[PDB]
RNA sequence: GGUUGCGGCCAUAUCUACCAGAAAGCACCGUUUCCCGUCCGAUCAACUGUAGUUAAGCUGGUAAGAGCCUGACCGAGUAGUGUAGUGGGUGACCAUACGCGAAACUCAGGUGCUGCAAUCU
RNA sequence: GAAGACAUUGUCAGGUGGGGAGUUUGGCUGGGGCGGCACAUCUGUUAAACGAUAACGCAGAUGUCCUAAGGGGGGCUCAUGGAGAACAGAAAUCUCCAGUAGAACAAAAGGGUAAAAGCCCCCUUGAUUUUGAUUUUCAGUGUGAAUACAAACCAUGAAAGUGUGGCCUAUCGAUCCUUUAGUCCCUCGGAAUUUGAGGCUAGAGGUGCCAGAAAAGUUACCACAGGGAUAACUGGCUUGUGGCAGUCAAGCGUUCAUAGCGACAUUGCUUUUUGAUUCUUCGAUGUCGGCUCUUCCUAUCAUACCGAAGCAGAAUUCGGUAA
RNA sequence: GUGAUUUCUGCCCAGUGCUCUGAAUGUCAAAGUGAAGAAAUUCAACCAAGCGCGGGUAAACGGCGGGAGUAACUAUGACU
RNA sequence: GUCGAAUUUGGGUAUAGGGGCGAAAGACUAAUCGAACCAUCUAGUAGCUGGUUCCUGCCGAAGUUUCCCUCAGGAUAGCAGAAGCUCGUAUCAGUUUUAUGAGGUAAAGCGAAUGAUUAGAGGUUCCGGGGUCGAAAUGACCUUGACCUAUUCUCAAACUUUAAAUAUGUAAGAAGUCCUUGUUACUUAAUUGAACGUGGACAUUUGAAUGAAGAGCUUUUAGUGGGCCAUUUUUGGUAAGCAGAACUGGCGAUGCGGGAUGAACCGAACGUAGAGUUAAGGUGCCGGAAUACACGCUCAUCAGACACCACAAAAGGUGUUAG
């Protein structure tokens, strides 16, 4: 069934999503994308690192599968099941063709094959946030996935705090006023704008100035 | 489609040129006649050795003909013609349109 | 043997070569087109000024 | 008769050989692997409905060591397109061949070969499909034609060959019979199942402008103004 | 096979704008043209009679007849090595006055008024538009003002 | 300045929820003989300004409002892109040189302007 | 002797007549055939923000349906959700609140439309007469479709106004022949009258191969003019597929990942496979296999010397130099 | 047409042909017959063979399948 | 093989070309047969192959548009030549600027409509169902999806509020601007307007830049209607020295210097000579020109050596060098 993807490795057809003129499409291999402890809360894990792509290529749908399993093996059988949270970023949507068959060319329009990805140089592929300390066993985890994938990648120490927009120190100068609050999985902040009423139903902490 | 029997339309005769009443029927062919210079042509030259000296049609495709109308000025019964679209069905009187009836039986 | 179907591909070399020129002004241009009621006007118009310059000069 | 032919097809079942199956706007088409399968299909087919039919073949290989040049070939099937309940108007010569037959008539049956009906004087005749194509026509009118009427009586006159048969039905228009008054009476093989208040399709002549030459070599006045289908 | 229609790859062009659709507003109608204005063509999609061809979008010619709702422009459009000359009969919903031609007449005035200015001031006038000449000398201060200094960055990256 | 008739541009004019309206005008509001329309004088029709109201409509005000509208050493001279080289790179792609230059995001302010006639403590 | 106004013979007329003659037996086309119609057209997209733009590119539609589903005016608000009403439930009818269209507008798709272009009523025939100008397709020819006027006659509405078919973009056809309406006007040429025939202006009967022949097969008995503008074999580019090699290592190998078996992924080389293409050759490069005989490659079956082993010995397995 | 001798040569006449001491009012040329008209002309009845209708013919051309159900299972070169 | 007969054979005689003869092979019929030979009609026709005869000078193409039983061909526009004619600073320009239009690609967006799509958190059950406590309840106690509330991960050739760059329409005056009061069967309640006018006023800073071997017009006729390549955008296809498009530059039709060699790359486009100077490329020897100068790197028991270009990858290395 699947062909060599050094075939289907570059960027040169227009995005062909499904839809109702496309309609049948297999179905794609890589299916839940968040692993680890998933119903953890923000400050647990502060320690954010990344898998960065540096080539504009594609990704197939079973390269992602492949490299998500032998990730989440490692950090799983070594530093434990419940001391991170993997998140796979990137989703396939590309559906690919193959011409799988009067003539040759007299009548020519492929098949669907198969789902792939369309990342772009700096791209993030996976995302893991984890303690201060285990710091080795992420890094080291995600070595084994880069050798699943094609083309160049490389692993970067973020600099913010989990999966949040904020900085380390930018983060804990507001979390320590009553401008934070947990959402579910990631969180909230309080906005000077918006009506006054609802600003005080929430945020209990602010409007005070004592503890 | 369906059309009435009567329409009321510019009549153009001398006596009219104004809005009169016109009968409605419908067109028919007409027979072909000899003695036309077509047809006394044709025989002749069929007429001898040496076969069919004419083209004969086969190669047909539409399957409607375009409705004719002879309108007829009650008044001065000055005949005058009227064109219709292509269609399957054609009647002319009654036959009214209702109001919102339902399929049945 | 199938052939080459279509192209514009020195297409536009060869309308240079003469111009491209646009087709000229004139003072006057033709009541060909025009609202006949103002047409029917006009004649009877300048028919009287001319008239009225005949009998002046005259 | 494609409608019927896919669920013939299934009753004695000559599918199973075929790798797959495509469509096309005016049929289907079947692939098989093997040629010998493709063969027994045909002639299945001529067993149960009219064809005419022709194979070519497109060469692929030809390999110097024997036993294997790899050709590949195409069978082209044409049902005839007279349908099972259609209204014929028939050829001159072919009328008077089959029988002596009316020109004017309905289709029978649509078997392995096409048969006729004449509705008014009831009679039967039948056309091999070597004989169709070597001069082809086309139907006057079709299914979707057809127009509600309502029975008010049936005066039987005698003759019964196996249909209890030549009805006098007494029918009125569905479309007239609320409003305004116009009646139609009309001969028919539709005698043995016909009862007063019966709903019964047909084909209406009278409003109808065709453009059939066979037609046009008619007599614009022994042709019948009301021609009925079928029951319901 | 192919299609050529008369109305083919206009969906966004005939459009109706966002939050702009309905019934056109009075000033449309209100406005008086006359033989030798120029005109701008623009296709009102709410309005299907008198409407231009695709080609004419964005096209401006000039008036030369004008009837009970509509305007003759005349245009003129490119085929091959020539020009040809092409009369347009628009309803008034797909037209509107060149500003450019209404910018020129302004500037007219202005000329005519310099001229009778400087016959009654004394000689001379200087009434083209010279384009942007190159600037002159000055002496910017270093009063309250000094130069900031500054350097490349290093790289870092912050993902 | 407020109202009324007719408007121009058609949310800085809308929406959600609250709050105030002297004058006059709008309004709700009372009647069914007549022209008129209804299953119904509810709507539309006529009559009365009489018996009564600012309780609604209407006008303005309020809200770290929703929306909408103008800016800003806001993001950003970034994304994108016209032209150049016997530039780099196995390729994918990436730098440099003459130029043009966004959107989301952010912050700050704003919450109808005006024409003709009439008419008002 | 027989036969006899029958036969026979002559002219015309119907039937039969591959026994014989003459002729024909579309095009596009990743060779040709089959299929398809890209052969006349329409929406979206390909299409790279004026216009134009190809492929047997992708997603689909056309040869109709309508006396209203046309013209004018009037009177209303739709999809859906929520709250209530005996039989009545997810679906019946009545009542209220919200509702920028999420409804509907004959059929493909894209625009358009809210005191409407939608739904319900009243009145109607402007889907009429005379002919010219203009837009699109373009040669600025025809065909089709449309735009705005003019000169008449009408419909509707209190009125301003609106109406020359279907809210808009598709829904169709020459010369010859036949026929119908008009003028009831011209001509039949020695002169007349009535039959008959011919003309002028406007429609219809049709050619979907849609700017428009009247048309079945076969050749393995074959011919001629040409074609490497084009197939069948060597060669070339390509390498999906085949073959060969790493990398990571799932399961195995009683304990034991890596002595050895070795799945799936991910990166390559080969031209000993087969596809894809049509550059060379059609005024000809002899188109299978075998026999015979030289030489070259190593990706080494044996033969020389080595290293590893889950190598006691024997018997093996794995790897290195080496053709 | 088949192809010495020996032993055989099955069922089938719907189809295409071939054929008939068979039915008769269905079709149907030219000449002639009547009617209508001033005449050129038009419209009717009549009508040969063949066609169509019905029998015969396979040592004429030829052809010689399927499908359900029969008190477990089994469905026959049976029976329906 | 056959060799006493369906035997072999001489002379005579008969059968003639759509004819003969044939114990049947399309066999034979004077080296001729799936229709003999000879003369004439006949210089039969060919959209197809081959050839087409002296020198120099000037100008110098096309493979694209529409229609054709059209696709190896014609008609038609186009590009080209020739002959001129009316005039003579002419108005124009494959260009910029100023002023002003048009567009839905790139990007962006989805805590905006449309369509896809990963996670939790808060709620709501008379309402898609199960379990727990049940005589039932428009009941509670647990739950998995549906929708609701603010959040969150990721997208769209045939989605979109916003929206570039490049490419594209018009204007920058004498055929113009202002006053004066005439003409009309059109238009207005109204000599008010409308369109063209008489008379008067305004001139070479006459109203942005740059340019202009002159500006305009007519007639007529050749060849061509197989193209191919390159940078960027691109559809088909796994790819191709593959198939199909978009703008520009080229080869074809073109030599000269450079890339050893080469249709298209880089430089540069040619009458006949002398002197100087350079381009692209080079300067050990072949080979005209520095075994120049300067700071470094690298040692290879397959070193490496100049765009297009004649290939190399994942993965490794206490080799050595900077961080
Ligand atoms: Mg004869
Ligand atoms: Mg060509
Ligand atoms: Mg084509
Ligand atoms: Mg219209
Ligand atoms: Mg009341
Ligand atoms: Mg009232
Ligand atoms: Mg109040
Ligand atoms: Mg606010
Ligand atoms: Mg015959
Ligand atoms: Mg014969
Ligand atoms: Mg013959
Ligand atoms: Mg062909
Ligand atoms: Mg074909
Ligand atoms: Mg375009
Ligand atoms: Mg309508
Ligand atoms: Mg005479
Ligand atoms: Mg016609
Ligand atoms: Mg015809
Ligand atoms: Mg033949
Ligand atoms: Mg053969
Ligand atoms: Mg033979
Ligand atoms: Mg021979
Ligand atoms: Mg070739
Ligand atoms: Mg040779
Ligand atoms: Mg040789
Ligand atoms: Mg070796
Ligand atoms: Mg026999
Ligand atoms: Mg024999
Ligand atoms: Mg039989
Ligand atoms: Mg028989
Ligand atoms: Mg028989
Ligand atoms: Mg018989
Ligand atoms: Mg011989
Ligand atoms: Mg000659
Ligand atoms: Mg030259
Ligand atoms: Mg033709
Ligand atoms: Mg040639
Ligand atoms: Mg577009
Ligand atoms: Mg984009
Ligand atoms: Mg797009
Ligand atoms: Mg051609
Ligand atoms: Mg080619
Ligand atoms: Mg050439
Ligand atoms: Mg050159
Ligand atoms: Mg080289
Ligand atoms: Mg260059
Ligand atoms: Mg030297």
């Amino acid at each position: 069934a699947r062909r060599p993807a050094r075939c289907y490795r570059y960027q040169k057809n227009k995005p062909y999503p499904k839809s109702r003129y496309n309609r049948a499409v297999p179905d794609s291999k890589i299916r839940i994308y968040d692993l680890g402890k998933k119903k953890a809360t923000v400050d647990e894990f502060p320690l954010c690192v990344h898998l960065v792509s540096n080539e504009l290529e594609q990704l197939s749908s079973e390269a992602l599968e492949a490299a998500r399993i032998c990730a989440n093996k490692y950090m799983t059988t070594v530093s434990g099941r419940d001391a991170f949270h993997l998140r796979v970023r990137v989703h396939p949507f590309h559906v690919l063709r193959i011409n799988k068959m009067q003539q040759g060319m007299r009548g020519a329009w492929g098949k669907p094959h198969g789902l792939a990805a369309r990342v772009d140089i700096g791209q993030i592929i996976f995302s893991v946030r984890t303690k201060d300390s285990n710091k080795d066993v992420v890094v080291e985890g995600l070595r084994r996935a880069r050798y699943k994938f094609p083309g160049q990648q490389k692993i970067i120490l973020s600099k913010k705090w989990g999966f949040t927009n904020l900085d380390r120190p930018e983060y804990l100068k507001k979390r320590e006023a009553g401008e934070v609050k947990d959402d579910g999985a990631f969180v909230k902040f309080l906005s000077k704008k918006g009506s006054l009423e609802n600003n005080i139903r929430e945020f209990p902490e602010y409007f005070a100035a004592q503890a | 489609v369906n059309v009435p029997k009567t329409r009321k339309t510019y009549c153009k005769g001398k006596t009219c040129r104004k809005h009169t009443q016109h009968k409605v029927t419908q067109y028919k062919a007409g027979k072909a006649s000899l003695f036309a210079q077509g047809k006394r042509r044709y025989d002749r030259k069929q007429s001898g050795f040496g076969g069919q000296t004419k083209p004969v049609f086969h190669k047909k495709a539409k399957t409607t003909k375009k409705v004719v109308l002879r309108l007829e000025c009650v008044k001065c019964k000055t005949r005058a013609q009227l064109t219709l679209k292509r269609c399957k069905h054609f009647e002319l009187g009654g036959e009214k349109k209702q109001k919102g009836q339902a399929l049945q039986f | 043997a199938k052939s080459k179907n279509h192209t514009a591909h020195n297409q536009t070399r060869k309308a240079h070569r003469n111009g491209i020129k646009k087709p000229k002004t004139y003072k006057y241009p033709s009541l060909k087109g025009v609202d006949p009621k103002f047409r029917r006007n006009h004649k009877h118009a300048l028919h009287g000024t001319a008239k009225a310059l005949a009998a002046a000069k005259k | 008769t494609f409608l019927f032919l896919e669920q013939l097809i299934l009753k004695h079942n000559a599918h199973v050989d075929t790798i797959s199956i495509s469509e096309a706007k005016d049929g289907l088409d079947f692939f098989y692997a093997q040629k010998n399968h493709a063969v027994k299909m045909i002639d299945f087919l001529n067993a149960v409905v009219p064809i005419k039919h022709k194979k070519s073949e497109e060469l692929i290989s030809q390999d110097t060591h024997t036993g294997a040049s790899t050709y590949k070939f195409s069978y082209s099937v044409e049902i005839v397109p007279i349908c099972k309940d259609d209204l014929v108007v028939l050829p001159k010569k072919l009328a008077k061949s089959m029988g002596n037959i009316s020109q004017f008539v309905l289709c029978s049956k649509i078997s392995n070969t096409v048969q006729f009906m004449d509705p008014t004087t009831l009679q039967t005749a039948d056309l091999s499909p070597s004989v169709y194509w070597r001069a082809p026509f086309n139907a006057l009118a079709d299914v979707t034609q057809l127009v509600e009427f309502i029975v008010l009586d049936v005066d039987s006159t005698g003759i019964s060959r196996g249909n209890r048969v030549l009805a006098d039905i007494t029918v009125a228009r569905t479309s007239d019979l609320g409003v305004n008054d116009q009646v139609y009476y009309v001969r028919s093989h539709l005698g043995g199942i016909c009862h007063a208040g019966d709903s019964v399709m047909g084909y209406f002549i009278a409003n109808s402008n065709y453009n059939s030459d066979l037609f046009d070599g008619l007599n614009i006045d022994y042709v019948p103004d009301v021609v009925l289908v079928k029951k319901l | 096979g192919k299609s050529h229609g008369y109305r083919s790859r206009t969906r966004y062009m005939f459009q109706r704008d966002f939050r702009k659709h309905g019934a056109v507003h009075l000033s449309t109608y209100l406005k008086v043209y006359k033989v030798g204005d120029i005109v701008d063509i623009k296709a009102n999609g709410s309005i299907q009679k008198g409407m231009p061809h695709k080609f004419y979008q964005g096209k401006t010619g000039v008036v030369y007849n004008v009837t009970k709702s509509s305007v003759g422009v005349i245009i003129n459009k490119m085929v091959g090595n020539r020009y040809l000359e092409k009369r347009l009969n628009l309803r008034v919903e797909h037209i509107k006055h060149s500003k450019c031609r209404q910018e020129f007449l302004e500037r007219v005035k202005a000329n005519a008024a310099k001229r009778a200015e400087a016959k009654a001031q004394g000689v001379a006038v200087q009434l083209k538009r010279q384009p942007a000449q190159p600037r002159e000398s000055r002496i910017v201060s270093t009063e309250g003002n000094v130069p900031q200094t500054l350097a490349p960055v290093p790289y870092e990256t912050f993902i």
